[PDB]
């Protein structure tokens, strides 16, 4: 019977991972059919996907039933090594026998932290993942067995057009010389988002090896164009970034896959690649493994995340690693009124919500474990003093009740200290940026100071403390009062009635505009965001219904120019 | 590390044994304020500095230190650092200080440093003292029979936010405890009802109780009344009454006149002898328009307090230049009471009658009772010149108009 | 059987539709009432039918008849029928009536005449209306600007008298399910303390201001307010405001205003613009004096209710002569608000205002408004003439004394 | 079998009821004699207490032993009974017992004693063999104080005069004296009870001695008048402490004394409250069976804390609580319990009616106008159960009935007036010193007793008056003040002010005039304070039973 158990499993994933493969077989309608509520919404789905099939098995399990543990696994151990996609089994594998352990207890020969199998790299694909494409013959000509290549069923508007445009750009960035002798290897196929199909594909030139990304769009009235061409690493990373919902590509086997990729970004760890895919559940795994690694490889300890200390959230990190950890804490701030779940459902909300690489992707963690020899004093005491219902007390380890990883990312109160001159035009642009697309993604974040934003590499602002998180369709967004009397101007207390849930707009100059050298910017550029008449309307098209075109690249590179 | 100095010059007021040793080069930390609060609260300085060293001829002088909260911070500290907690530390360490006005939020999900000042430092007694001054444009006929010092509590009263909404679960949950387990059978209208509650504590009465009765000794006012509407509402407010007056009689030894509930009081320093009285808030307010002058001193739960207090200061037409503090066990602070008017930010144009009547406050508590003394012949002269700022000026019939910074010269020349 | 003859020529108010239909040839039920009742009472009855037959030019007239309650009440039908039922039919099926004052009951556990009426015929919205009549003496300078009518509601509020003393075990009890079934945190002090509860109902609330507005239409006034901490207390007290405005909208067709809270209902009698607007309570109280132009008709919360009635009536120098009455979904009982004062009565010395002043809101309330006014310019020109009662006489020089019978006349000459 | 067992168990059980009542009576002349009048009253407080618990006692024997049938019992115990002194407490303290087993349900007669069910001398005749003042000597010296005497030969002469003044002196030598040789004892004074034989009848003589302080104990004043007896053994007054070794004979005596009582009445005044409750029954029982009438709503004002039903032509009213009360009442509902127990134990100074407690009490619906019946149960469907024609009471009380004094005041012109407001105002006294303040002083709450003297009822608002503050209402701080509807001072609770009082006692024209003229010191503040002055300060004020005239002091 032991053994019939690994078959149960291992039967499981096998279902999964087909249900996973026809939500993302579905999109090319969805994008075509031009329906963009059920692609935002086909995607939440997925999510659902993998733990349904956990659900399922445990359910299958208990029925069965009602010291071999090693067995079971040593059969679904047994079971792996023709498995093309074994690595994904032993996630579930391990996924599995948490939920049937309640998250404890886990050790390496308990089950699958790290892989049974020898690396993957491969003697070779079994079916190759992308086309090689070859300028002679034509290149002009090239870009013609590409588009008229791909899959999908509309019309294309002005081809020559968009044809002319790359041609354009390539040849800037490389110069018609170099240009001869570099070709295209572009994906089997396009990696869905949002408003747009991707298209992905190396260019590979005497110097070296390139992204070349192309993303597709849908017209209105639904015709057809590609938006710009992005060549760059610095753009792919960020096309790829973790600020962003998974894309949904359709790919028989991941693991080749990401392997193609890493040229295309050199940048991202494995964790990180299956991110952008979207396999997170099994990113879990990597990326605690990858952690893991860390934790041999270094003699720091835990402490504090910089910045300012969290009123609802007790957050630490590792000195070098660049991700950070999240606790709810037992007893939230006295002035904030809100509840434990609530904050649940924010981090949740997040994680099922289109982010517009604007808000940091997250990964909760049960029981977690932890070393005491790992943990500073000086958090520790912390942890104890506000953490104390959560963690629970094991000898030398301890685990930790419930826990986010999340990107770390230098705080944005910081970032502004440090920079001047320009660099700073170029930072409050983007945090004004931010704020428009989160409100455009009926998302209003709340306390909207800087200390709840981030700074990414590329310099991209992010937002990460969720308290005060919630969807502008359920805000009034109201204009200050003007004073009733000459003697009005000085109260205190403001002399009107507010409902709560009231927003006013222009309140945030004081808080956003403290620093003289801010103040002026924000202005400069970013007037509307405190114009309640804005907001007003950022939600009045969401009512309406729409959904806002985001471009995860700079306005300019747009092929207008 | 903090940005704050400490002046080498001074020394540290001390508290032990309630009563606080002040010596005569204290160091009062400070707080400049947002918005309009550039402009006031560099006058008041001068014009405190200035009667100190006029009344005592010099002796004493008061060290400033500046400590930072809320805007400045940012400047000073850090981008986003607005309570540096170096400053409740601070004003703690040192018992008494003084603040500029500061931001408060307009509705939503934004904290406020002013509760977070009172919450933080757990500030349980707030004094509103009211007093007319000369020629001050007022709506009622004779209002220089107004002298009046009101106590409310901020910690126990209705003013508690315990409450729920109507046809939230808890609420519908609420309203059945009462309704089956208690059996009140009051209640009218209990479906698509909210509640809320109210509460009264010996400890939260006696507590500001004591702390009027021993502010009247101190300063050798007349009288102390309790405000309650006893009447309707025997348990919480009425108990109020029981509870204070008990604690007359055992702390401080009253002797009862008449059996009537009144008592006398003697003060120790002074041989004179305060009443201690109670009259109803429904009454009361009535009473204070007619007769003012029989009432000095106040103390009153937590509503009565706003509203009385908000609405004595009308008809002494002191809302522009009201001062106020909040009280604790260990520290008193002591605030400018008014929005930061930030369009008027720098100008000049605002008056500070507010934030140096609070300063006023500040010296009365600190012992120093003759300066204080001054401040308000400063302000009163000042004021019945008819030389004053704006706000007044547009008021009264041939003033003269004066920036900020004058007038607080204007005090000085009145001094 | 009853003692009381049903006058033959008179006809009885009735309702249907809820809008009343009052007859020409009106029956009218009063209670002489105790003491200085017999005084006031029958004065009343002179003006009231003087400013009748003037007015309408004696094409009405009404059908006096007099119930009897209190120790009237026990001369007639009994030794100790103080209160007879058959008075509360009375007034039931004939809608409206007026009555003298009773016996207020001093001590604690006493049976009290006036509540009792109220209560029992579940007269829930005490309305005063609050005004200056010219001469009048009163401690604010301008008080000519004061037109207000307050509406308040006697029936849930923190007047449930809803409470457990402190200690109760039955209190402790209340806390524990509180403290920890409910678990608030917001006690500070959970021991040795005593509770209240305060709720309000979406019926309730709307109970009256439903009525506010309809007075307001049926009257010609330009605006309602609708008052509430609703700052420090949303659900239980920003619940009225909330409730409030909704109900204009929703049964009165309000149509927004700049997205400010506040709407403008279109008055269907006129076509003129009712206004609906909302004020906080404590700040409100400023405004009364500052700016009594600006509020007209009012609703509101049984307790802000009595402080802020209470409040304007000192105003305009009018507790003297303030006019009440209660009403009821289908009773209405208009009072004389004032004690009765036992000892001068039969005398004929007091001042009758407060008692016929409601008869004008008796009369108006019926739709004889031409009426009504006729006793208002009558009672005000009396007072400028400055001949009156010993009351003010005393207070305002160079005036003329008159036994309060004659009153009567002054106010009917005067008209 | 068992049977005997239980039945003498009971049997057994009821000596020792009685025995230990005997004992505690023992006492009183000790503490006449001696100075406890605080214990006097305890112990009498104690006495009430005393039957119910052996027949507590008994049932938890019962029980433990405790664990068709029934009759045997009956027959059983009944056999017993024949040859016994006193059967027929005993057969009240049987019944007692079932009811106690089964809460009170299904009695019958066939279940137990609702129906009876089937030696020496108590005093000695005297005669006036030498002059009386020989003759009162012997009786005198024969008592069995032991305290010295003052007008040994005075307040004896005064005897002869009350004596001889009503008879004419002819009479006198014929007539002698048939005392008893138990004194009663109640309250501060130790009376003399005996009949006085003569030729024209047989009639009442008692004698109430008195201690003065330190006592030479002296005679108050001396009662030949038939009504006047029945004053002393009125309900309004508790129960005597005599000793009575065989009550039954006693009763019989004291009959002709008594002629107005029922013998049930006569019960109580011996102290036997629980067989009096059974006696009770009996005579109510008979009385229903006598004559076809319903029962309706007692005549007066109804009663916001109770309800009041009677029967036209009889005197007892029955008092039952409803179950919600009027909105301006607040109390709980144990409380007025609580209340009603305490006259029973308190000492009613001849101003409070006793009562007896039932429970689930029976009557089926013939006898129920429909108008009483609805408001039973618009009133009180709680305390109400229906079986057939038959319905149960839960709890309920009854009491003698009287007219309700706002009754008696509109059927009197002035000179009964005058009586009957005199004494009222006594009667606010009388408890007033007795450390009870009746919460409602109206009228509508005391009862005229059939010699028009007023007695308290409606106990609703009753309250120790050492719980309560006496006030004066403050003079006016200002003219405004004169004509305000709103007290502007802090009232408390249990401040209690007595000037206004006058409200209510005065309406009248005819009424007020007297309460000035009679009872100014009711409506002082000063006055109460005084009363409650000492009676914090120990005093207990003596209250006669008689008129005040009477006593020889005049
Ligand atoms: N990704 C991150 N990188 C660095 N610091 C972080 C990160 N996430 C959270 N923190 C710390 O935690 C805080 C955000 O959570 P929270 O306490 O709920 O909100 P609030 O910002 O009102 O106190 C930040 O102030 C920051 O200092
Ligand atoms: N002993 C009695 N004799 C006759 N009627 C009585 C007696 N006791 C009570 N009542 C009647 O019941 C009425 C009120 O009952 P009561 O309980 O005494 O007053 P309340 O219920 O107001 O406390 C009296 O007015 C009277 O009509
Ligand atoms: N507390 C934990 N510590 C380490 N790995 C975990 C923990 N919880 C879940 N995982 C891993 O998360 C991946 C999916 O597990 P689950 O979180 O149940 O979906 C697997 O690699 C698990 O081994
Ligand atoms: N509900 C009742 N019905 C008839 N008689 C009763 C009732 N309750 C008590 N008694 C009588 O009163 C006497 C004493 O009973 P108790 O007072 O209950 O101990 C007994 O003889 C009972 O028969």
């Amino acid at each position: 019977l032991e053994l019939l158990i690994a078959q149960t499993i291992l039967q499981g994933f096998d279902a999964q991972y087909g249900r996973f493969l026809e939500v993302t077989s579905g999109a090319q309608q969805r994008f075509e059919q031009a329906d963009w509520h059920a692609v935002q919404q086909a995607m939440k789905n997925r999510i659902h996907l993998y733990d349904h099939h956990v659900g399922l098995v445990v359910e299958q399990l208990r029925c069965i039933t009602n010291e071999f543990l090693l067995r079971v696994k040593e059969h679904y151990t047994r079971l792996l090594p023709d498995y093309p996609r074994f690595e994904i089994a032993e996630s579930f594998f391990n996924s599995v026998y948490c939920r049937l352990f309640d998250h404890r207890s886990l050790t390496p020969e308990r089950l699958f932290i790290f892989s049974s199998q020898p690396e993957r790299r491969f003697r070779t694909i079994p079916r190759p993942l992308a086309k090689d494409f070859h300028p002679d013959h034509g290149w002009e000509s090239l870009l013609m067995r590409v588009i008229s290549d791909l899959p999908l069923r509309l019309h294309w508007q002005n081809k020559s057009r968009d044809i002319h445009y790359i041609i354009r750009h390539l040849t800037e960035t490389l110069g018609p010389e170099n240009l001869s002798k570099s070709h295209l290897q572009v994906a089997n196929e396009l990696f869905y988002r949002n408003k747009a199909a991707w298209l992905v594909g190396k260019l590979i030139t005497p110097s070296g090896t390139l992204p070349f990304l192309l993303p597709i769009h849908q017209t209105d009235d639904g015709e057809l164009f590609i938006d710009t061409c992005l060549t760059t690493t610095a753009e792919a990373s960020i096309v790829f970034g973790f600020a962003r919902s998974y894309f949904m590509v359709y790919a028989p086997l991941p693991a080749a896959l990401v392997e193609w990729l890493r040229e295309i970004l050199p940048g991202k760890t494995t964790a990180e690649l299956y991110m952008a895919i979207g396999c997170q559940k099994h990113a879990k795994t990597e990326s605690y493994r990858e952690y893991l690694v860390y934790l041999q490889g270094c003699n720091e300890q835990f402490i504090e995340a910089p910045g300012i200390r969290g009123m609802v959230m007790l957050v630490f990190t590792l000195p070098g690693f660049d991700r950070v950890f999240k606790v709810i804490k037992d007893k939230f701030a006295p002035q904030k009124e809100m509840s434990a779940a609530h904050v649940r459902a924010c981090y949740q909300l997040v994680k099922e919500h289109d982010r517009v690489g604007r808000m940091a992707d997250t990964q909760e963690f049960e029981n977690f474990v932890l070393e005491k020899r790992h943990i500073s004093p000086a958090l520790m005491e912390l942890l104890l003093q506000e953490a104390a219902e959560k963690i629970t007390d094991l000898g030398e380890q301890i685990v930790i009740r419930h826990l986010y990883i999340e990107r770390r990312m230098v705080p944005l109160n910081i970032w502004l200290e440090q920079v001047e001159g320009q660099q700073l035009r170029d930072a409050i642009e983007e945090y004004g940026n931010a704020i428009r697309q989160l409100a455009a993604a009926n998302i209003f974040p709340g306390d909207m100071l800087f200390k709840n934003f981030g700074v990414t590499r590329h310099g991209r602002v992010v937002f990460y403390d969720y308290a005060e998180i919630c969807y502008m369709t359920e805000v009034n967004f109201r204009d200050i009062p003007p004073p009733r009397y000459p003697e009005d101007e000085l109260a205190s207390e403001p002399w009107y009635s507010v409902s709560p849930g009231d927003v006013f707009p222009e309140e945030f100059r004081h808080w956003l505009c403290a620093d003289p050298r801010i103040g002026p910017l924000f202005e400069e550029m970013h007037a509307d965001l405190f114009r309640a008449d804005y907001w007003r309307a950022l939600q009045n098209r969401i009512r309406e219904g729409h959904v806002e075109d985001v471009y995860a690249y700079r306005r300019r590179q747009r092929f207008s120019v | 590390e903090s940005k704050v100095v400490v002046p080498a010059q001074g020394k540290k007021i001390t508290l032990q044994n309630g009563k606080l040793n002040v010596p005569e080069n204290p160091i009062i930390p400070y707080i400049e304020g947002d918005g309009i609060g550039v402009d006031v609260t560099p006058a008041m300085l001068k014009v405190v500095d200035a009667a100190v060293e006029k009344a005592y001829k010099g002796e004493r002088k008061i060290s400033w230190m500046e400590i930072y909260t809320g805007e400045k911070s940012t400047q000073v500290y850090g981008q986003d650092v607005w309570l540096p907690a170096e400053t409740l530390d601070l004003i703690r360490e040192y018992r008494v200080a003084i603040k500029g006005p500061l931001t408060t939020p307009v509705g939503g999900g934004i904290r406020s440093l002013n509760v977070a000042l009172r919450q933080e430092l757990d500030l349980y007694i707030c004094l509103r003292p009211v007093r007319y001054y000369q020629g001050t444009p007022s709506p009622v006929k004779h209002p220089e029979l107004t002298d009046m010092v009101i106590f409310r509590e901020n910690s126990e009263d209705i003013y508690a936010g315990i409450e729920w909404k109507a046809d939230s679960a808890d609420a519908e949950k609420v309203i059945k405890f009462l309704r089956e387990e208690m059996g009140v059978k009051k209640i009218r209208f209990p479906e698509h009802c909210g509640i809320g509650i109210k509460p009264c504590s010996e400890e939260g009465t006696k507590r500001l109780v004591r702390a009027a009765i021993e502010y009247a000794i101190a300063n050798d006012r007349d009288s102390v009344t309790l405000v309650h509407k006893g009447n309707i509402m025997k348990f919480t407010e009425g108990a109020f009454k029981d509870w204070g007056y008990q604690l007359a009689r055992e702390e401080f030894g009253g002797e009862l006149i008449d059996g009537g509930p009144w008592l006398k009081v003697k003060n120790p320093n002074t041989g004179k002898e305060i009443v201690i009285k109670d009259v109803i808030a429904d009454a009361f307010l009535q009473q204070i328009l007619l007769r003012p002058a029989e009432y000095d001193v106040i103390a009153c739960m937590n509503l009565n307090g706003d509203y009385i207090s908000d609405a004595l200061a009308a008809q002494v037409g002191g809302i522009g230049i009201a001062p106020g503090a909040n009280i604790g066990d260990e520290c008193a602070l002591f605030e400018a009471t008014h929005g930061t008017a930030p369009k008027y930010a720098g100008q000049d144009k605002v008056n500070p009658g507010s934030i140096i009547l609070s300063a006023e406050m500040m010296l009365r508590h600190m012992g120093w009772t003759e300066a204080a003394d001054l401040i308000v012949k400063g302000m009163e002269g000042a004021i019945n010149a008819k030389t004053v700022t704006y706000d007044f000026e547009r008021l009264m019939d041939g003033a003269k108009l004066l920036k900020c910074s004058e007038f607080g010269d204007a005090i000085i020349e009145n001094m």
